[PDB]
């Protein structure tokens, strides 16, 4: 039953540096979010909805990692208090502290098949929408101010000079061109633009469209849709679930990694032998995100790196629990 | 004698910490190189965004970490070895200590703005020209996006712009002081000749009144490298953001926030003495290491989220960098006048 | 009636001897000792007859079996006791827990035999009033009777003791020395290497003193003090 | 020259480590506060030194006051705190860590202070030493440039925090004889080591608290034959 006060060592600290590595990785995601609303030229009503639509993609890193972790500073705390080394002296074996590891790793590992099963393809649904509503359909909520606004595809681009949305300016458009004085939008959706001029002369031959002081309106708001290779019986594989299996691997690997990386080091340096334990973990993630290159999901299909660095590190796994 | 030794072993932890913070970041920051290479380079790309961008890490990001953790930690194996007690067990004030920790600080913040300043935006902008191997984007290259503008109140349109100071394009819409049309001009290339920007095969068709639908086929303060900005990236010297700041308020935030770096560099050192004179309890080095990777994290974080979250109302950067980089000394003056 | 024998050690770290020739023996049921200068012998042999220090040289050998092979995973099972100086007390256990959590380790007992082997340990050391309480929450007494009483819910001989006089208070080392000589009367070897020598050859039969990694002094205290080459490196009385 | 204690007092979560103790030190009188761990002894000698601060006690040197002034202030007086363990500063040499605490000291000239760790460095037997850094050093030659090291802040009172930590009884007699070097001089020692036996061998006085409140003093056969400490501490 030592094997009890063993995970509920674990439970203390893995359940707690999650709570702690959410908010790293919160922040980070709140960086790039908030570097889209300035240069991206993206909304604020959906910025707080998307740091929510990203926490099960931020969750591929931090399971696999708060289970390591977590390991690494019990085991290091632990074997520091003599707890450790006291076990051995009293009988025990070394498999004791993996069984240990691998009976809480079944834990994690099925919180890691929910995050792969369901919630991983549930962002990439959000992720192709990006709300429709509010990315085709730009409104009040968009707002150029002093800057351009460029849409579709090179085309499309508009540039407002505006006070708060009751005196614009430059409007532009494109799509050759448009420019208004005065003017005014409420959605329901209308562009109630006063003194302007319009224009459409490619050449000068070509036919030239033109307007004046008039409320435009234009009634606009089409809101558009999602659009305006798997398990197969035989042995198929390799478009991505060379990746969305691997994370859930990754659950178990380190688990039975860290287990020695803890407990014949900290005589040394208590914090200075966590580094190259946790450097191994660096390399390793650094080199299945770059694995995840050469040609990713559906057509193209990776050459099994992925799954070859995955046993690679499994034998440097046995390797030192042998020792 | 004891006053060079804590400027010394407090310095090479400095630089100690630099060059370890900047090598992760500098490892990474070549397997995303590799992400993008197999267009025309490999190795060239591999060190032309290595050596050459591993100037402008420091300053814009791990200065102010190194001048923390490396100032934190240098003066926590002082404490460890328990040299701390015997410099006062010998008559050596707290601040004596503070004194030479602070007089290694100005020598150090001398470099952050003469290698922020000149090598940082050349490490910078020299990386991004390397990216000529690698055609898709803009800089001196383009491919599938259309080069925008304004003159005052005038508008330029640019199809493809090119190395060779030739612009692929052109459309000049002047405006009038009413912003009416008045020449929609085109250029198979409108190159550049010293002060003029030499206007090729010109197409004013003018229109000063309504009916005034003049074709006039023929042959201002136009910017050359002064509007070459490429993919908007900001990481660049005060001086070219601020002449550009007269060309919203983005590029305003960076200019200012490189302007907090110095101070910041100081502000961590004056708070690596708030933490080693207030949180000492004969606390180990993993302690004082976790606070000290977590306080540049804290402090990274009022930078790169607190800092662009001043858009919100639309307050100056000036309190958006100068005063999010001073509320860590204003904790700081805080821990030394309540132990103390 | 077990015998723990170490024959021909030696160990050498990065390149620096650290222990040349040296053999030692202990027998059940009695108090033998582990001295010397500081690092030069001592404390380094002894994790070697512990087994946490590699073997370079030699044989280390428990009821006439070879262990030299056995490192201090499965040592334990047939005869060997580790009591560390630090306090190795299982923190979120209780003290019938931690007891009891370590001697189900050992399968050569019933399922209730385990409580009543608890029940006798709380008996034999007094620490009945303890059942409940949790690890860490005992003074440095308290703490030492668990430690030891722990050590010992595995049935092993040969106790090896890592400085066993840590916290030097001349009225404590009187009862740790009474409780040193009991583990002597249960029929059980006992192993020191304490820097204090006042108080280990106090109660020691017979004690070792290793200098510069060769053995020098072996036999009753009466007769290390009155050695003259023990005197010229380590006592000098 | 005397240094003074009176109704020293110190609680921490309400345990109360030391309850009115009071303890004299003459310069020359070489006195030891002992006692049972963390009984007061402990705590009693860094509230004398200033680590910590007085609840209700009284720290006087030969009349004037310090209880409430701080540990780089007494030390200018003349205290000279000792740590148990090495900090010779490793990246400095023994004549420049000497020079270091030299430099404080206003009352030494320009070439008067260079004087004093040239007479410190043949006085401590360590001139053999003086191009040498500090990174490895033996038991014995690192502890006297230590005290060389404190000797260069002018010291009236010297407390010797654990003297004997871990030294081996043939070593013990050489760092005996530097305290009663040091007692040969104008100052007064205050030993505070776990090694009652070897404390007791050098100590003309000692005193000795538990609980917080002292219960023996005197000589060392004044306290052996006490009654009291020879059921709580002795034995
Ligand atoms: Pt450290
Ligand atoms: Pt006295």
């Amino acid at each position: 039953i030592i094997i009890r006060y063993l995970v509920r060592e674990t439970l203390k600290s893995q359940l707690a540096i999650l709570f702690i590595l959410l908010l790293i990785f919160f922040c980070q995601k709140l960086v790039r979010i908030l570097g889209a609303a300035v240069d991206g030229d993206i909304p604020t009503n959906l910025v707080l909805s998307l740091l929510g639509l990203g926490i099960p993609e931020m969750a591929q890193l931090i399971l696999p990692l708060s289970l390591f972790l977590g390991l690494l500073m019990t085991l290091g705390k632990l074997y520091t208090e003599s707890e450790i080394t006291v076990m051995h002296a009293c009988g025990l074996s070394k498999a004791v502290l993996i069984k240990a590891a691998m009976i809480l790793a079944v834990f994690t590992g099925a919180v890691a098949a929910v995050n792969v099963m369901w919630a991983g393809p549930w962002s990439s649904r959000h992720q192709d929408e990006v709300l429709a509503e509010a990315k085709a359909n730009p409104g009040m909520a968009a707002l150029a101010q002093g800057q351009f606004q460029q849409a579709s595809d090179g085309n499309a681009v508009m540039f407002i000079e505006s006070v708060n949305g009751n005196r614009f300016h430059d409007v532009f458009l494109a799509q050759s061109v448009v420019v208004a004085d005065s003017g005014e939008l409420s959605q329901q959706q209308y562009v109630t633009l006063n003194k302007g001029t319009r224009f459409e002369g490619t050449a000068m031959l070509r036919d030239f469209r033109i307007t004046d002081f008039n409320n435009y309106q234009a009634i606009i708001g089409h809101q558009a849709v999602s659009a305006d290779t798997l398990w197969k019986t035989h042995t198929d594989r390799a478009a991505e679930l060379h990746w969305r299996f691997t994370l859930v691997a990754t659950v178990f690997i380190m688990a039975l990694m860290v287990v020695p990386l803890s407990v014949v080091n900290p005589r040394q340096g208590r914090v200075l032998s966590m580094l190259p334990a946790m450097l191994l973990y660096l390399v390793f993630f650094l080199l299945q995100t770059s694995i995840k290159s050469n040609g990713g999901k559906g057509k193209m299909d990776p050459a099994i790196w992925m799954w070859a660095i995955n046993l690679l590190y499994f034998a440097l796994a046995v390797l030192l629990n042998l020792w | 004698v004891l006053d060079r030794y804590i400027g010394k072993t407090i310095f090479n932890t400095i630089m100690m910490t630099l060059f370890m913070l900047v090598s992760l970041s500098g490892i990474i920051k070549f397997v995303d190189q590799l992400k993008k290479s197999g267009q025309g380079s490999y190795d060239a790309l591999g060190a032309g965004l290595y050596t050459i961008l591993s100037v402008p890490k420091d300053i814009q990001i791990f200065f102010p970490m190194a001048a923390l953790l490396g100032a934190l930690l240098g003066l926590g194996m002082l404490a460890q070895r328990s040299e701390l007690v015997v410099m006062q067990a010998s008559g050596f004030t707290r601040l004596q200590v503070a004194l030479a920790v602070m007089k290694t600080a100005i020598p150090l913040v001398l470099l952050t703005m003469a290698i922020g300043e000149w090598v940082a935006p050349q490490g910078e902008q020299m990386a991004r020209n390397y990216r000529a191997q690698q055609m898709y984007g803009g800089s001196l290259l383009s491919t599938q996006q259309g080069l925008w503008a304004k003159d005052g109140h005038n508008f330029v349109y640019i199809e493809r712009v090119k190395g060779n100071d030739e612009l692929g394009g052109v459309s000049i819409y002047a405006f009038n002081p009413e912003r009416r049309l008045q020449s929609v001009r085109y250029a198979a290339s409108a190159k550049f000749d010293s002060e003029n920007w030499r206007l090729s095969q010109v197409d004013e068709s003018d229109l000063t009144d309504p009916k005034q639908v003049t074709g006039s086929q023929m042959v201002n303060l136009t910017p050359d490298k002064l509007g070459v900005v490429a993919l908007d990236p900001d990481a660049l010297s005060i001086s070219g953001l601020h002449n550009y700041v007269k060309y919203p308020g983005r590029y305003q935030l960076n200019m200012w926030s490189k302007i907090f770096q110095p101070l910041s560099v100081a502000v961590m050192m004056l708070m690596a003495l708030s933490f080693i004179f207030g949180p000492l309890r004969s606390v180990p080095m993993g302690v004082r290491v976790v606070t000290g990777i977590s306080f540049g994290f804290i402090f990274y974080v009022l930078d790169q989220i607190f800092g662009p979250l001043t858009l919100v109302y639309g307050i100056p950067p000036i309190i958006g960098a100068l005063l999010p980089s001073a509320s860590f000394f204003l904790i700081s003056l805080w821990l030394m006048m309540r132990k103390a | 009636m077990a015998t723990l024998t170490a024959k021909n050690l030696a160990k050498a770290y990065k390149g620096r001897r650290v222990v040349e020739d040296v053999s030692l023996t202990v027998n059940s049921g009695e108090i033998v000792g582990l001295l010397g200068p500081n690092g030069a012998g001592k404390t380094t042999t002894f994790y070697m007859v512990v087994g946490i220090v590699p073997r370079d040289a030699g044989n280390i050998i428990i009821d006439d079996e070879d262990i030299s092979l056995l490192p201090l995973h499965a040592r334990a099972r047939r005869g060997i006791g580790y009591l560390p100086q630090e306090a190795s007390i299982f923190r979120r256990l209780s003290v019938y827990d931690n007891l009891m959590a370590v001697l189900q380790i050992r399968d050569d007992l019933t399922s209730e035999q385990r409580e009543d082997r608890a029940k006798e340990l709380m008996e034999e050391f007094h620490i009945e009033h303890l059942r409940d309480s949790l690890g860490q929450a005992l003074s440095g007494g308290e703490r030492r009777r668990v430690e030891i009483a722990r050590a010992l819910a595995a049935n092993p001989k040969f106790i090896l003791l890592d400085e066993p006089f840590a916290g030097v208070d001349p009225i404590s080392v009187i009862d740790i020395k009474r409780i040193i000589e009991h583990l002597r009367d249960s029929g059980l070897g006992v192993l020191i290497t304490d820097h204090n020598v006042r108080e280990t050859l106090a109660v020691c039969e017979r004690a070792y003193i290793v200098s510069q990694g060769h053995l020098i002094a072996h036999g009753t205290p009466q007769q290390i003090l009155e050695d003259e080459q023990v005197k010229r490196v380590y006592l000098g009385e």
